RNA sequence: GCGACCCCAGGUCAGGCGGGAUUACCCGCUGAGUUUAAGCAUAUCAAUAAGCGGAGGAAAAGAAACUUACAAGGAUUCCCCUAGUAACGGCGAGCGAACCGGGAACAGCCCAGCCUUAGAAUCGGGCGGCUCCGUCGUCCGAAUUGUAGUCUGGAGAAGCGUCCUCAGCGGCGGACCGGGCCCAAGUCCCCUGGAAGGGGGCGCCGGAGAGGGUGAGAGCCCCGUCGUGCCCGGACCCUGUCGCACCACGAGGCGCUGUCUACGAGUCGGGUUGUUUGGGAAUGCAGCCCAAAUCGGGCGGUGAAUUCCGUCCAAGGCUAAAUACUGGCGAGAGACCGAUAGCGAACAAGUACCGCGAGGGAAAGAUGAAAAGGACUUUGAAAAGAGAGUCAAAGAGUGCUUGAAAUUGUCGGGAGGGAAGCGGAUGGGGGCCGGCGAUGCGCCCCGGUCGGUGUGGAACGGCGAGCCGGUCCGCCGAUCG
RNA sequence: CCCGUCUUGAAACACGGACCAAGGAGUCUGACAUGUGUGCGAGUCAACGGGCGAGUAAACCCGUAAGGCGUAAGGAAGCUGAUUGGUGGGAUCCCCCUGAGGGGUGCACCGCCGACCGACCUUGAUCUUCUGAGAAGGGUUCGAGUGUGAGCAUACCUGUCG
RNA sequence: GCAAAUCGUUCGUCUGACUUGGGUAUAGGGGCGAAAGACUAAUCGAACCGUCUAGUAGCUGGUUCCCUCCGAAGUUUCCC
RNA sequence: GAUGAGUAGGAGGGCGCGGCGGUCGCUGCAAAACCUUGGGCGCGAGCCUGGGCGGAGCGGCCGUCGGUGCAGAUCUUGGUGGUAGUAGCAAAUAUUCAAAUGAGAACUUUGAAGGCCGAAGAGGGGAAAGGUUCCAUGUGAACGGCACUUGCACAUGGGUUAGUCGAUCCUAAGGGUCGGGGGAACCCCGACAGAUAGCGCGUCGCGCGUACUCCGAAAGGGAAUCGGGUUAAAAUUCCU
RNA sequence: UGUCUACUAUCCAGCGAAACCACAGCCAAGGGAACGGGCUUGGCAGAAUCAGCGGGGAAAGAAGACCCUGUUGAGCUUGAC
RNA sequence: AACGACUCUCGGCAACGGAUAUCUCGGCUCUCGCAUCGAUGAAGAACGUAGCGAAAUGCGAUACUUGGUGUGAAUUGCAGAAUCCCGUGAACCAUCGAGUCUUUGAACGCAAGUUGCGCCCGAAGCCAUGGCCGAGGGCACGUCUGCCUGGGCGUCACG
C-alpha cells in the first residue's frame, strides 16, 4: 500500500500520466533488464536502452533472437533491432518493433554519462540493500 | 464511510426550449428553437427525452449516514467477539483453521516485536494460522463488473485478525503486506472487521497482552468495564440455550 | 507704478495615482412577477431573480452609548442549543429572531480637544554620500487657519519617592515549504497458445501484495510502491544556541498626594412620510420639518407624567484567528456515469451550422500484438471482380471488435374461392430424443487373488480414580470368509 | 370482433397506436403520526466539539450542574401544584369436589362510582405583618391531570403536508 | 405549386397628394398610422431574444414483473 | 375437514436487473453478449442445458443498497417499411445534317442549315450584395433532380500595377462630445450655465480673436489624361 | 352539343418523392354506444394485372374557432373594486 | 386447378441497420492546498508565422521558437542535414531567471464600414550654420505633490 499524499493509485490518472509522457520521460519507462553477467559485473538491474545497445529478445516469437538497436522510436514505445524483420506482401523488409522490458541487454554503449549513470545506480545497491 | 454522489444540478436545462403547443401534429414536449443544425426541433427537458433531465436527480445532501445508539454498537461487537471462540462459526464462515491448536488462539507477546514479513510468516506457520493466510492469496482475483475500473480492481478473501494490546508494536508493519491479514489494537475493535459481511465467526489471533485486557475493556456480567463508563455484557433471554436439557430433563418429562 | 497675500487660469513643466477584466465565496444599492392563499387586493413568493456598482484571499464585523435584573456576564465572527419558540399575520395562508448555556478561536488598540513657545522639536522634494524596502548631509518647499510629541476615560496631567523595568546587530543550527537522485525479489523447468502475463512444478522479496505498462489473471520483465540516505532551493517569519555590544539622561511600572481632570452637533433626540423588521402607541434605515444637553446623555421590548435604581458613553479611526468559497491554479478521493449515459462538448465543441441582431447550437469514440494496410496473374474504359498473398483470424480489409430487431433478396418446405392471426382437439408430414429402453440378481464348484481366536506393541476414544471399546502392526492358534 | 383508455355502457361511425431498437414516470429531503424490529429504561440520546485512529472522511473513547425529549398538571395571567382506590366482569394458579360445582388468587382490559391537584365557584373555627395563613366542609361546572412511572434512541413500510 | 401569395388574361393610375435609390430620425404598452387595430425583418388586439421557470393547472394523456389472498363506491353532511 | 368470481383498492410470498460487504466457484482445453425447427423444469414471473457465433471476462449463495423491469403517453432519439418504380419531368416557339474527339455522344467542339431575343433585348456596363465564382490545364467518385467526354463541381497553378479613375477633402438631414446641468449608477440633455480654437504680421514681439480644427455622401460640392497598342485572365493603372 | 390545335394524361429509357397506415378491406337484415369490413343469420365467393372513377372507407388536413365548463387568460370600456 | 407466377408463411444463407456485451487520456460528485490580472498596456479580438499545414496546439518579423539551466542521444508521416555522440551535447524533452513580443482592445493625437486625417522630437546617413533624408519615439482624460508663466482693485501696503 502506498501512503504518499502526492501518489496517486487513480487507473485513470496513472494511464494518462504514462501516454502522455514526454520524451525524456518516455526514456525512463523504456527500461531494459540488464543481462545475468552484466548485473553480476556492474551491480545494475535496469538500464534505459540506447540506439547502440546490443540486446538479446527473451519474448514474443523473435525469442532468442540477438542484434544491435538501430532506433529507439519512444513515440511508438518500441525500439528495432537490426535483422529483426518481416517482409511485407510486395517482399519489401521492415523493422519489428520490440517492447524494450521484453529484451535483456547483452552489451552497453558506453559513454562518459553511460558509465557515471551506473556508478549512481550501484552506489544505493551497495549501500541501501548491502549495508542494511 | 460513503462518499457523496449526485448530477449536476444544471444537467439536461442548459437550453432555452419551449413547448410548440398543439395543433402541430407533434408532442407537447418542449423542443429547442432556432435552425441549421439537428438540435433545432429536438424534445428537451424531459426524463424521456434524448439530453434531457433525470427523474428526480440525485443530490448531495441525501442522508447518507446513520447514527446508530453507542450501546447497540458495544452489544454487536461482543456478540461478535464471542462467536470468533466458537470454532464451528468460524469453519462456518469460511476459515480453515483445520490445523489450529486451540480457539480462542492466544499467543506468546514476543511477537509483537517481529519486524520482518519474512518472520511474520514463519509465526503464522507455527500457531496453525499460515493455511487460511495461504487461502487469501489464493483467492486473489479481479473484480467481476463495472466495480474493476472504479479503482477496486482487486478482490480477495478475508484472513486471520490478529489483536494486540501494545501501542507502537512493530507487528503492526510486519503482517501488513501480507493479503488477507489485518491488524487492529485491542482497544479499539472494528465490527467492520470482527463480522466482515454482517457475517459471524471471524478467525482471530489474539496476543497475551490483547487477551487479558478484553475484562477491563469491556467488563463482565457482576462489575462494569473500566473504559466503556458504565457499560456492563448484555444478557441473554435464555440462560441455557440446549434445549434438549430442558426438554428432555426429569422435571420437564415427569 | 512697484510689492505681499487671496482666488483662479495655462502648461506634452518634474515625479506619481485612477479607469478595465474575472464570478465561486464577500460589500453597497436597486428591485419584480410566476407562485401560495384552492378566487383576490394586505400578505406570501422575497428584504429573493434580473438590474447598477466595489473588494480580498478571504470579505464583512469588531474592543460595548452591549447583555441582563442574576450569587450577574463582558469586542467581533462561527457551530450546537435556544426554536419553528417570544412575536408578527385578511391572527388566514403563513412567517419568525434574540439573550442565557455548551463549544471553535482569541488581541488588542489609534486619534480630535487645555497643556514645546528658551525656539516646527515634524514632513516632502532636488542634489550628493553611505552599510540602499533605509539612512545621513545640504538646499528649496509644506506647515502656525498647526506638523511632531503628551493624552483617549481601562484613564490621565502635575507634584512627591520606592529605586522596580526598559537601549542592537551578526554567525551557526533547528523548525517550516518546494524540488532532484540511487536503492527488494524468477523472467528457472513442463504443457496450451499467434503472444504466457494462464495452468502445473520448483524458488525468492516483502516496513514494497497501491497503481499502471508490457502481444491473455504479472509482488519478483519495466516504471513505480515501502523505508532510509544524499543533494539543491525558497521563505527572513518563529525558535535554539554562540559571539560582540550593553550610556537609564529620559520614559514606564508601583506607592502616595491637596488640586486639576477638557471626551466628536444640523449630530443625538422629537414630529411626520415611505420602506423594512419577529419588534407589536411604531426594529432599523431614509427624506422633509424642528433641533439639544454637560452633576449630562443613550438604553432597560406598552404610549404618558412623577420618584428611584441598573447599565453603558454615540454622533472619528485601525485590527489577526475561528467562518465562506459550483471562479482560478494545483492535488487526492468515490457503493457516481460508461458514448441516446455522464458537462452542450471522451473527437480540430462552444466547433460545424442557423439568425440582421440579442442569441441558438449539434452530430461525431473501438482494424490488428504488430500495417504485416492485401505483391503478383487474369477480366474490365473505370469502379471492381476472380485467383493468390499477410495474419491466430480477413468469418478483423482503413467509420474495419462483437454485429440484435424492424425491413430486403435468394434457395428450400408448405398453404391460398372477398383478410390473416389466435384458443382448444386430433391427424398428416417433418425435426428431435438412447437416462428414448433393461440385461442384472440369488444360489452352487474350478481356479486365482485378498484378509482371518488367544496373547504382545503403537497411536486414541465412549462413559465419568475406574469400567467399557474400536483402529493399525506383529506373533500363535483356527482354518473359514 | 382490436388492443390501451375515459365511460352507466366500446368491436364501435369515441380518442392514441405504420413497424423495430434503446431511453421513458410515486423519487429524494424536512416535520409529524400509527405499526413493527432492535438497544437501554426513569431515564434516554457521542448529535456541536474534543481525545484519537485503519499513516487514518471509517472505527474506538469522552456529557465534568451542556442540551433535546421524557420524569406534573391546571390557569389568559398573578399563581397554586396531585392523601397515595372501591366495586362488577375477567387470565393464570392453589385447595376441596369430580356438576354448566364450590372456595382462595384477581394481572391486562372494559364498565361503574369516590377521592386527590388545578381553573371557576363556595366555605372559614382559629391566627396574621390587612391580606395572607387554614380547623372543618363542599360543587349536575371545567382540564390534552393524579391515584407506584414509559419513555428515549434507531431501522423500515404506509399516510398527511411543504 | 415555379412560388409559405406565384402564373395567365383582364383591369386602376400615369406631371402629380407622382415613382424610386442611398443617407438619416422615431423601439415594444413604445414607435409609426390619408385609420385597416394597419405596419414595426414570413412574428402584431402589444414584436423578437435570454432569464425568473421544471411558472400554476380542481382539466387531457401516460404511469414498466409473476402468482396468492381479501375486496369496494357513485350514498350522508359541510364547502363561491 | 371445509373451500376457490373479481374492476378500483390493499397485502403476502416469489421472479428478474446493476452495485456494495462477505462467501463458493467458472474461464484462451474458450467468459460476456448474441443466434437456433436442439432438449427439459416451473401455475407463472423465469430458470437449466445441447449446438453455433464470439475472443476476455463472468457467475452462484447470504446480507445490504438503487437512476432496478414498458406496447401505448398525437411519448424521446435513431433506424426501417407499405404507399411506389407510383405522383411526377409539360411556362419562356426548335431543332436538323455531316465530321472530329471519346470505352461510351439526342446533351462536348467545328462547319452548314432552320428558328428565337428584336436596342425599356435573352445585347454591352456599373452601384449594392457576393468573394475567387475570374483564367489555364487536368479529373476516380460525389454534385449540376435525364445524361455528359461536360463545369459557376473537384484538383493544381496563374491573375487585380493609377500624381490624373475613386476613396481620401467639404459640408447636408443628422451623429458623437468638452464645460455646465441632471443621475445610486448604467446613463440623460448636447456648445444650453464657459479664461475657445488659435490665426495674421514681424523677429520672441505686436495685432486680431462670437466655446467643437470631431463624425456624417464610392449618386450632393470637388485640382489634373488623352488617343494608339498590349494578356489565357489586368489597364483612362501596363507599353509607346 | 359537335369539332380543330398545342401541352398534359397515356407507353418507353433514365431519374424518382410525399400525405397517409390498429389489423384490414364484397354485400343484405338483425342486434349493438340507437348508421358494422369484423359479431348473428343469410346472399355468396376463383390466380395475377391495366386505364379511369369520385358511392363508401361516418377518408386526409388541425388536441372544434361555434356552444358550455374552469373559482384560466388577454384586448377594449365604464356609474365596478 | 398440375406446373409456373403472385401473396402469405417456416427454415438456411446473404443483405439492411447499429442494438447488446466488453472497453475508456472524458464527465459528474466530495475533500484538500494555494492567493497570483491590468496604463510596466490586462481579458478579449485580428493578422501573421513551419522544408512540406488547413484546423487544433504553440508562437510574434528572433514568429510550432531564441537564451540559461537540467536531462544525456534523439525527432519521425516524408524529405534533408561531414547538424549531434567519452560531448559547449541530439531532442516536436523538462524547467525558468536572460531576451524578443505585429495590428488592436480599459486604449491614450483625431477618427474609423477609412490601414483615413494631423502635430512634435529625433540617432544614423548625406549635400554644402543651413538643407535633405530618416531608425525610433512622443502629443488622451481625471487627479495628487512640487514648479514655471499669468489674470482680477479679491484683501492690503508703499509711491
Ligand atoms: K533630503
Ligand atoms: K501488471
Ligand atoms: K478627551
Ligand atoms: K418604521
Ligand atoms: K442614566
Ligand atoms: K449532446
Ligand atoms: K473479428
Ligand atoms: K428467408
Ligand atoms: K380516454
Ligand atoms: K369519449
Ligand atoms: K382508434
Ligand atoms: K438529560
Ligand atoms: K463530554
Ligand atoms: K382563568
Ligand atoms: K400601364
Ligand atoms: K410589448
Ligand atoms: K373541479
Ligand atoms: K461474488
Ligand atoms: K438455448
Ligand atoms: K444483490
Ligand atoms: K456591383
Ligand atoms: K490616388
Ligand atoms: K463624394
Ligand atoms: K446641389
Ligand atoms: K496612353
Ligand atoms: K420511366
Ligand atoms: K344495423
Ligand atoms: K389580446
Ligand atoms: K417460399
Ligand atoms: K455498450
Ligand atoms: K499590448
Ligand atoms: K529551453
Ligand atoms: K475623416
Ligand atoms: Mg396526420
Ligand atoms: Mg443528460
Ligand atoms: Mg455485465
Ligand atoms: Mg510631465
Ligand atoms: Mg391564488
Ligand atoms: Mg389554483
Ligand atoms: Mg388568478
Ligand atoms: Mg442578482
Ligand atoms: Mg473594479
Ligand atoms: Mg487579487
Ligand atoms: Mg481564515
Ligand atoms: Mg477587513
Ligand atoms: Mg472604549
Ligand atoms: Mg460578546
Ligand atoms: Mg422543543
Ligand atoms: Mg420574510
Ligand atoms: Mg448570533
Ligand atoms: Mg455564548
Ligand atoms: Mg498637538
Ligand atoms: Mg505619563
Ligand atoms: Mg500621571
Ligand atoms: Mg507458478
Ligand atoms: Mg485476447
Ligand atoms: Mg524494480
Ligand atoms: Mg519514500
Ligand atoms: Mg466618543
Ligand atoms: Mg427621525
Ligand atoms: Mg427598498
Ligand atoms: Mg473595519
Ligand atoms: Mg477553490
Ligand atoms: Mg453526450
Ligand atoms: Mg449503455
Ligand atoms: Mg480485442
Ligand atoms: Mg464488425
Ligand atoms: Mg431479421
Ligand atoms: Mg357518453
Ligand atoms: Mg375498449
Ligand atoms: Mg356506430
Ligand atoms: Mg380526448
Ligand atoms: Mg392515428
Ligand atoms: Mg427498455
Ligand atoms: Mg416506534
Ligand atoms: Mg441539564
Ligand atoms: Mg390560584
Ligand atoms: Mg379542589
Ligand atoms: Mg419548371
Ligand atoms: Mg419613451
Ligand atoms: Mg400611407
Ligand atoms: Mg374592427
Ligand atoms: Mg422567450
Ligand atoms: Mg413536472
Ligand atoms: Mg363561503
Ligand atoms: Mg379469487
Ligand atoms: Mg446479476
Ligand atoms: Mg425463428
Ligand atoms: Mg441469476
Ligand atoms: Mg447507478
Ligand atoms: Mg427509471
Ligand atoms: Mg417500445
Ligand atoms: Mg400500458
Ligand atoms: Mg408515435
Ligand atoms: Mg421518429
Ligand atoms: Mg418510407
Ligand atoms: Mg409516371
Ligand atoms: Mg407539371
Ligand atoms: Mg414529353
Ligand atoms: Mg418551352
Ligand atoms: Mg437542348
Ligand atoms: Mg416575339
Ligand atoms: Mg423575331
Ligand atoms: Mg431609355
Ligand atoms: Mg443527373
Ligand atoms: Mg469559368
Ligand atoms: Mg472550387
Ligand atoms: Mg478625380
Ligand atoms: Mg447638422
Ligand atoms: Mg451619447
Ligand atoms: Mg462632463
Ligand atoms: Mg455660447
Ligand atoms: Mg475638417
Ligand atoms: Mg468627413
Ligand atoms: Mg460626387
Ligand atoms: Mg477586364
Ligand atoms: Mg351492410
Ligand atoms: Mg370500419
Ligand atoms: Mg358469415
Ligand atoms: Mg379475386
Ligand atoms: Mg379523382
Ligand atoms: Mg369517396
Ligand atoms: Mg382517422
Ligand atoms: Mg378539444
Ligand atoms: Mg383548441
Ligand atoms: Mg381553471
Ligand atoms: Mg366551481
Ligand atoms: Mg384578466
Ligand atoms: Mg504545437
Ligand atoms: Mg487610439
Ligand atoms: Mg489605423
Amino acid at each position: 500500500m502506498k501512503y504518499n499524499p502526492r501518489v496517486s493509485s487513480s487507473r485513470r490518472k496513472s494511464r494518462k500520466a504514462h501516454f502522455t509522457a514526454p520524451s525524456s520521460v518516455r526514456r525512463v519507462l523504456m527500461s531494459a533488464p540488464l543481462s545475468s553477467e552484466l548485473r553480476a559485473k556492474y551491480n545494475v538491474r535496469s538500464m534505459p536502452v540506447r540506439k547502440d545497445d546490443e540486446v538479446q529478445v527473451v519474448r514474443g516469437t523473435y525469442k532468442g533472437r540477438e542484434g544491435k538497436v538501430v532506433q529507439v522510436y519512444r513515440k511508438k514505445w518500441v525500439i528495432h533491432i537490426e535483422r529483426i524483420t518481416r517482409e511485407k506482401v510486395n517482399g519489401s523488409t521492415v523493422n519489428v518493433g520490440i517492447n524494450p522490458s521484453k529484451v535483456v541487454v547483452s552489451k552497453l554503449r558506453l559513454d562518459k554519462d553511460r558509465r557515471s549513470l551506473l556508478d549512481r545506480k550501484a552506489k544505493g545497491r551497495a549501500a541501501a540493500d548491502k549495508d542494511k | 464511510a460513503r462518499q457523496p454522489y449526485a448530477v449536476s444540478r444544471k444537467a439536461g436545462h442548459q437550453t432555452s426550449a419551449e413547448s410548440w403547443g398543439t395543433g402541430r401534429a407533434v408532442s407537447r414536449i418542449p423542443r429547442v428553437p432556432g435552425g441549421g443544425t439537428h438540435r433545432a426541433g429536438q424534445g428537451a427537458f424531459g426524463n424521456m427525452c434524448r439530453g434531457g433531465r433525470m427523474f428526480a436527480p440525485t443530490q448531495t445532501w441525501r442522508r447518507w449516514h446513520r447514527k446508530i445508539p453507542v450501546n447497540q454498537k458495544r452489544y454487536a461487537v461482543a456478540s461478535a467477539i464471542a462467536a470468533s471462540s466458537v470454532p464451528s462459526l468460524v469453519l462456518a464462515r469460511g476459515h480453515r483453521i483445520e490445523s489450529v491448536p486451540e480457539l480462542p488462539l492466544v499467543v506468546s507477546d514476543s511477537v509483537e516485536g517481529i519486524e520482518k514479513t519474512s518472520n511474520a510468516i514463519k509465526a503464522l506457520k507455527q500457531i496453525g494460522a499460515y493455511p487460511d493466510a495461504e487461502k487469501a492469496k489464493d483467492s486473489h482475483a479481479i473484480r467481476p463488473g463495472k466495480g474493476k475500473m472504479r479503482n477496486r480492481r482487486y478482490i480477495s478473501r478475508k484472513g486471520p485478525l490478529i489483536v494486540y494490546g501494545t501501542e507502537g508494536a512493530k507487528l503492526v508493519k510486519a503482517f501488513r503486506n501480507i493479503p488477507g491479514v489485518e491488524i487492529c489494537h485491542v482497544d479499539r475493535l472494528n465490527l467492520l472487521k470482527l463480522a466482515p459481511g454482517g457475517h459471524l465467526g471471524r478467525f482471530i489471533i489474539w496476543t497475551k497482552c490483547a487477551y487479558e485486557k478484553l475484562d477491563a475493556i469491556y467488563g463482565t456480567f457482576d462489575k462494569p468495564s473500566q473504559e466503556k463508563k458504565g457499560y456492563l455484557l448484555p444478557r441473554p433471554k435464555m440462560v441455557n440455550a440446549d434445549l434438549a436439557r430442558i426438554i428432555n430433563s426429569d422435571e420437564v418429562q415427569s
